[PDB]
């Protein structure tokens, strides 16, 4: 019977296994989707910022 | 993309002859006084920024942000004998009849790309002002669009009435040979 045991045992760890993988893929797809939002953000802010400073520098 | 390699980037292909062009037009300025902005590079770190190739491969430039259209005004950096440009403007208005330099001394138009550094019109304005006379006026215009105005005003021209006589038909040509064109028109 540990034959047959083993068998089903790790097929459905296995499949527990790969429904972690999928949160895993879906947590790398949320992340990756904050990151990319992020640094959109993080360039507008920086242009602008330095779109600013030099137009102070001329202003002075 | 000579004044680079002292810092370490080395680009010597057409591609990246490119690649510099992009740098130029998006991270060089004129500096309204060469010397102390020289020197505030040199004590601060405040005036490098940072590119990033198409690679990645960030670079970051310092000095020479300002260095690379200072040539404009000082045009022996690569060693040509010249005058900078605020200084040949002044003497073409200088070889003028000295009824309409007056007038010219404050409609200096500045257009096309090289024209297009940021703080370049106040530069050329503190020189021109240097070197005129201390009662006329100096005006730099400079639209925000002069990177487009030949196009602009060539369109302008060709679309007015009274230009369609100025055209050079293609009879005409048939006449006279391509010797037609600057010989009347
Ligand atoms: N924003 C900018 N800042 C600095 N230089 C620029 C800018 N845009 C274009 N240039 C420079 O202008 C040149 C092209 O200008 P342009 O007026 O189109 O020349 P041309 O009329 O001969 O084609 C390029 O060599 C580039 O280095």
């Amino acid at each position: 019977q540990l034959v047959e045991e083993e068998l089903d045992r790790a097929q459905e760890r296995l499949a527990t296994a790969l429904q972690k993988l999928e949160e895993a893929e879906k947590a790398a797809d949320e992340s990756e989707r904050g990151m990319k939002v992020i640094e959109s953000r993080a360039q507008k802010d920086e242009e602008k910022m330095e779109i600013q400073e030099i137009q102070l520098k001329e202003a002075k | 993309m000579k004044i680079l390699t002292e810092r370490g980037y080395s680009f010597v292909t057409t591609a990246e002859r490119e690649i510099v062009r992009d740098i130029k037009e998006k991270l060089c300025y004129v500096a309204l006084d060469f010397e102390n902005e020289m020197a505030t590079a040199a004590s601060s770190s405040s005036l490098e920024k940072s590119y990033e190739l198409p690679d990645g491969q960030v670079i970051t430039i310092g000095n020479e942000r300002f260095r690379c259209p200072e040539t404009l005004f000082q045009p022996s950096f690569i060693g040509m004998e010249s005058a900078g440009i605020h200084e040949t403007t002044y003497n073409s208005i200088m070889k003028c009849d000295i009824d309409i330099r007056k007038d010219l001394y404050a409609n200096n138009v500045l257009s096309g790309g090289t024209t297009m550094y940021p703080g370049i019109a106040d530069r050329m304005q503190k020189e021109i002002t240097a070197l005129a006379p201390s009662t006329m006026k100096i005006k730099i215009i400079a639209p925000p669009e002069r990177k487009y105005s030949v196009w602009i005003g060539g369109s302008i021209l060709a679309s007015l009435s009274t230009f369609q006589q100025m055209w050079i038909s293609k009879q005409e040509y048939d006449e006279a040979g391509p010797s037609i064109v600057h010989r009347k028109c």
